[PDB]
């Protein structure tokens, strides 16, 4: 599995981005997909994630009504759709994917995988 | 798959079909749940109030650590190898366990190492003053305090220390803390032997914080749109991870999933009705969820889950089998449904699917006003169906409808089906049933042996 | 009709006939609950706490609006015709749905042209400021507002508020509503998805106003002795009739039920006692209540029902069906009633009806003090009756009792009776008594089929 | 006794053999509920809503009173005799009463003697100010009396009688005793037909006193470490002694415990797992808790005692029989043992017992780090046993574990048994099952009867 | 069906009255009889209720332990004594019959029948 | 059923005694002990009790840690330390047995048995 971030830059404050993540491979189709970002001088944060089917999505509340996500399972991709960004938004955004499970609420070293990450900056 | 409408004929109606949906993929916050509240506020009016609750809630917290402390020692890190990185289990001095509580031991040891940093804020801990309050667990982190009593103890008692007298405000305080503790023994008294399980909804948790979970929730910034399900499915989960018995909080580990739907699955409900035979009034007797996978057909506790309008949440799979002489059922030979007499005055007498209403007229005065003249079954018929194309707009009972157009087979009203064996579903009569069967076999079976015997 | 004496000698006693009643005709009256309370004595001090509180409870009422949408725009009143008067359901446009949900479709629209008199006092509505108000609806007529948390608000923060910082009220609000919010989700979350139906019953929809149903019935104005039987039975309810997203207030219609008997019905209640066979003790397996209309015999599903000390209150008709095997023990014949071995150390061992004592005095020291004499069973008599013609004074354990007179036969101590098969009721038990049959009928049925086939 | 090396392979592991306790020889001690509470610190702003409250509450006292005058009244002490002394009961007047409920009428006059020593204090009762309070029976007795709200009015009414108004002091009380009122119905209302029974749990009469049950049970001044054990038992309990309608207070003995441990008892629990069979997974159904006495095996229905990690306890004996087919299972004979087929995805695979792991690892990955070779199972085997003698650390899914060695027979994993029958447990397949072997067996009992009649 | 109210009249304060109906037909051993009152200037309020057999009633809070209400089976009418009137009490009183039913809460079109009428008035 | 209590005496305040109370016949591994005291002018106030098997045991508040009590099955004895005995522990104290019973949480003329009582004493 590879996946590869693209489409970062710099935007002016209250400006927007469309963040786009690249699969690889058949079984695109089972992996719960989500991203992370980290500002610099802070841990690695959640930002939102999206089932398999593009049906539920979640958030953290930090950024609720301001970012959306979708998926496409014919391009194999995941979009990330950002507005009115805040000077405090700069980060690394990385890509995340997870194989799906059930059953047991914990699932011994499932097997995560991440993008290579992607610069975004915002000017005031 | 299933034949519907040869279904249909022995008092079934195709109810709505939803979709099967069930947890997936939680992520995991932590947050310390702190038992005693602070009263340096007040403190020349709490006397000794304060060293018999001490006395008393040590003793029920103490029993937990000592369970949780099995695996929190006697697992190490693995060591010697790089193909591999992991815990390693002490299974010789575990001795007796189930796969799932081992599966939670091996959880436990990795939150133990994140469990350790909030360790180092004891201080703070043990100096909160609101009911919840934020601290710096790095420069990097934050960690969340929700405290017991404290906006009790802020609103009521500090504010009325000039006016009530010392010895009744200790006594009022003594009050609240008796009422907290005759709460939380029925969530962490000695129904709670296992604590290294990670099953326990957070709804029983949050007994610890006077089940105020709305709060418990919203400090952990998740938002989504499936929350009240998530909520209410029981999906939303947390362990206790940590215990320190001198200062009285636990740390607790809170599980959030996100939904998956399954392909290829889906519940059909279906809609029972009355119907006559004879002059008597009958109810079939089959699963009323039938769940389809890849097209097999199996047979749901439904019990566990959520029927929602459009969908079933499950905290987990609760498919189970069927036996085969009932999908014969399902699969259209009506010959198999057992059914139930009718022997209460009120049992539903019709229904609507589609538009089209089937009726057990003979027991309810069908009609349609667009001729008024009056609808009838004869007695060799189970049930009618009626729409727009015998009557565009009928009565039953005084309710009024208007119908619209069956898309099935046209003759329906004329065909008529086998009917099945009939059946009594009280657990007394069932006791009875299998002795009856018993001595009927009996009597058959010492035929074939004397025959045999004594003709050999 | 039931031959008690016979079926007494298999372990069972005669109890009290009770009188069968259950709910009929109820009377209706609207009721409007406001779901946020009001703050403008203190509002400085809200902050941001009221925009949160109605940004979330609006996501739980909005979904139970959109599913009452559905039966209240999709009907019409009827017209062109004099001959009925009524309401006409666009069936084509609600699909599916339940005989029983499209009559409280009726109801709803029925009562909706009521609630529009409510829906003008909205601006009062809002301007409530106690927790019990009443409004002129018009010169004619009132109605009664409840509000959520008024009374916590004007009690505890309004007088404190010199006190307490603005930071700390706010705070101690925010813990209130959250609170509140916590408890309100177990009934209005997503396990109400059919608010369409009239049949919730009124403890329930009182969790909207803190469980303290009693003022929202006191507010009714109803008088009757009844008051307590119809609460317990759960046959008071109440209806969702209308729900406004711009002010949080819902309007709920209670019915209020008055009983009737039935008549020529009546309940039976049988008391179990084990008795002696062989050196075994046994007990008799039969329904313990049983159900007589019009001399037919029938079973009821008591546990739906209130057992009083006169008569059964049921909210509505729970009679089922009894297998005609089990109707032959209570109809005299002893052969087909099944009894299942006693093995626990404690079971009851004797009883009173009538004041004669039924005792299984081989385990228990029965004996008389007028004489001093002992009372001994032998192992051919499965009970002994005990009254003043033998001895006017017995001795069970040590609880000494006067004894009348036996109205039956008098030989009840030399008759002795035929017992029946024994049977088995664990649910484990019956899973492997089932297969156990099918295995012995399986070598039984081999044979038949070989003789036939081979030895034709 | 039980064959756990053969039972084992049909998927049963050995679980934690359990010390078998229950109840025994109670305590009595007496105490006074005030159900009404004191307000002459605010009288001037009470109106009549005391009026109304004492109007209703009579209304639930009286029918409790009533049910325990009868008892109360038809019994009288023994005179005439010297070699016993008791009481004697008018069992004519008594009528029908259950074994339990006579016996329960004796501790109530053995009770009503002391119970009028307190009835002298009614003088001191009325004037009580404090939620709790403790009086002088006689210089050489002390009783405790324990107020409903005292506390609430105590607290928060009698310090804002100046800030808030007369009128909404008056309505802030109304709420309180009305929300009181609506609790207490659950508990006091008509359930509560047989007031003389001394089995309600006193979780149950703390519903008097705002569910406080904790301090309801410090002023017994009892102490012990099983505290925590006898209240989630259900084992402690109180019983109405008196009540009095003109002062509305009611007197409960209260009955604490001592747990005793029986002789050569012990409940052995058996953990399922999963295992193979040709190529479908099957779980054998067997009774999950074996309990042995003396050697015999009897079935207990566990699900009313508490299973602690060391012992059960039990407030009475809870054994019940046992079928001799399912006995044979535990006594080695695997052919009887009924096995039901899995579908569901998620069910156990392995467990763990005495360091030895038992697995389905067709299901699971077993393997072993030692040598990197995975553990592989033929289609012959049902499960695997994987000690340190076949590898010392084993791999599960991810999960690491170090085993120890087996005990029992060196060829476990190469003898393979004979598996049982099949077996379907939902309720509605039961329903079908019955009736299809009905079917079955009629179309065998003609052949019987044509051949004997017609052939004859 | 038909129904027919008598006694009505004038009564001093605190006076009292025996509100007679009177009934027809076979079918009155299954109707739930009761009485309704019309106050000038208002709508109809509820005044009391009572079962087929007599043995259960219901009546609003405003009458309790004023008015009382009782049913005979065999003369086929219903009385109502009312004590201590009050001059609020002046009303038309109406008689009402309501076949029983049971099962669900709510019965369409559920055929009522109401008397004819009758005047009571109280002076001061 | 015999039982005969023995070690009183008197002892200065914050002392210690082992009374120690014996038995008769082989029944004596069934019965529940226990002591009770009587002090000048007081009721009979209970002390301690003791399952058969000495695995069980309860006691009053007034006198946790304080006392503590056991018993021996071969010697068919029942014995209780007392420690830092103060002045108001002056009682005649009276050996308890009584037969194990369960099932009924009463039990009518359960017959118990009591000791001759002995004397304790504590000087300041
Ligand atoms: C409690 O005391 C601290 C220290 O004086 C103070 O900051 C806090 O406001 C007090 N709490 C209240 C409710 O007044
Ligand atoms: C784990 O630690 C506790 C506390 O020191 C101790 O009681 C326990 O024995 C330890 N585990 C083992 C296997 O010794
Ligand atoms: C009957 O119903 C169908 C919808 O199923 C509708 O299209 C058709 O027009 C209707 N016909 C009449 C005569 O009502
Ligand atoms: C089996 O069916 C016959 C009718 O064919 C019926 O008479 C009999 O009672 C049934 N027996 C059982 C045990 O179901
Ligand atoms: C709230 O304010 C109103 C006036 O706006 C006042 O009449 C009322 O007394 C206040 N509430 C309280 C509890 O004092
Ligand atoms: C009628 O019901 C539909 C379905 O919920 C809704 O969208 C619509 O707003 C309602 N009102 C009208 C006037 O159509
Ligand atoms: C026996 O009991 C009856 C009541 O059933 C009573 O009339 C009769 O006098 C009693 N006789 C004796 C001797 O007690
Ligand atoms: C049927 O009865 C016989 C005794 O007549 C008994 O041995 C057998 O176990 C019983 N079988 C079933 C399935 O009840
Ligand atoms: C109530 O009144 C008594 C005097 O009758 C007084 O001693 C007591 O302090 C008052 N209660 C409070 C809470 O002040
Ligand atoms: C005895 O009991 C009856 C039955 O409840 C009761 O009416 C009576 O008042 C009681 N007391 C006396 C002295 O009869
Ligand atoms: C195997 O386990 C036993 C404990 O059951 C232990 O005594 C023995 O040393 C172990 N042997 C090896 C090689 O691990
Ligand atoms: C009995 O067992 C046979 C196989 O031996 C099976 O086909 C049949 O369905 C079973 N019937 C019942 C009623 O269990």
């Amino acid at each position: 599995v590879q996946l590869v971030e693209s489409g970062g830059g710099l935007v002016q404050a209250g400006g927007s981005l469309r963040l786009s993540c690249a699969a690889s491979g058949r079984t695109f189709s089972s992996y719960v997909m989500g991203w992370y970002r980290q500002a610099p001088g802070k841990e690695r944060e959640f930002v939102a994630r999206i089932s398999w089917s593009g049906g539920h999505t979640h958030s953290a509340d930090s950024v609720k009504g301001r970012f959306t996500i979708s998926r496409d399972n014919a391009k194999n991709t995941v979009y990330l759709q950002m507005n009115s960004l805040k000077p405090d938004d700069t980060a690394i955004y990385y890509c995340n994917a997870e194989p799906t499970v059930t059953g047991s609420w914990f699932t011994p070293g499932l097997q995560s995988y991440w993008g290579q990450g992607t610069q975004v900056t915002v000017s005031s | 798959i299933l034949h519907y409408e040869k279904l249909s004929k022995i008092g079934l109606v195709k109810g709505v079909t939803r979709k099967y949906k069930i947890k997936s993929n939680p992520l995991t916050k932590d947050i310390v749940i702190k038992m005693i509240p602070n009263v340096s506020n007040m403190s020349q009016c709490t006397g000794s109030v304060m060293e018999n609750y001490k006395t008393r809630l040590n003793g029920i917290l103490t029993p937990i650590k000592g369970a949780l402390e099995i695996y929190k020692n006697n697992t190490h890190d693995l060591v010697g190898d790089v193909r591999l990185a992991g815990v390693i289990m002490a299974g010789v001095a575990i001795g007796i366990a189930t796969a799932a509580q081992i599966t939670a031991g091996v959880a436990l040891y990795e939150a133990m190492k994140n469990a350790d940093n909030i360790n180092k804020l004891k201080s703070s801990i043990e100096s909160t003053n609101e009911a919840v309050v934020k601290l710096q667990e790095t420069a990097e982190k934050t960690v969340y305090v929700l405290t017991a009593l404290q906006d009790y103890i802020n609103t009521n008692l500090v504010p009325t220390i000039d006016k009530i007298s010392c010895k009744q405000t200790e006594l009022s305080l003594d009050l609240a803390l008796s009422k907290y503790l005759s709460d939380l023994l029925f969530v962490f008294g000695p129904n709670l032997q296992d604590p290294v399980s990670n099953s326990m909804t957070i709804q029983a948790i949050s007994q610890a914080f006077g089940g105020n979970y709305e709060t418990l929730l919203r400090t952990l910034g998740y938002a989504t749109e499936d929350f009240d399900d998530l909520l209410e499915s029981d999906s939303i989960t947390g362990q206790i991870i940590y215990v320190d018995l001198s200062s009285y909080y636990i740390i607790v580990r809170v599980y959030f999933p996100i939904l998956t739907e399954i392909q290829q699955a889906y519940i059909q409900e279906l809609l029972p009705v009355s119907f006559n035979n004879d002059n008597s009034e009958w109810i079939s007797i089959v699963p009323n969820f039938i769940l389809v996978r890849n097209t097999l057909i199996s047979n749901i506790e439904i019990g566990f889950c959520l029927i929602t309008k459009r969908s079933v949440i499950c905290n987990q799979d609760y498919a189970t089998p069927m036996t085969n002489n009932m999908r014969e059922c399902l699969t259209g030979s009506t010959e198999k449904c057992p059914r139930e007499l009718v022997v209460s005055s009120h049992v539903p007498r019709f229904a609507l699917s589609n538009g089209v209403l089937f009726a057990n007229c003979i027991s309810v005065t069908c009609q349609c006003q667009t001729t008024g003249r009056a609808i009838s079954q004869s007695g060799e018929q189970t049930l009618l169906m009626i729409d727009n194309t015998t009557c565009p707009t009928a009565v039953l009972g005084n309710v009024i409808i208007s119908l619209g157009k069956y898309l099935g087979s046209v003759n329906y009203n004329s065909e008529g089906i086998a009917i099945g064996p009939p059946v009594f579903t009280d657990k007394v009569d069932i006791s009875s049933q299998i002795s009856s069967m018993n001595q009927s076999l009996q009597q058959s079976k010492d035929y074939i042996k004397e025959a045999q015997r004594l003709l050999d």
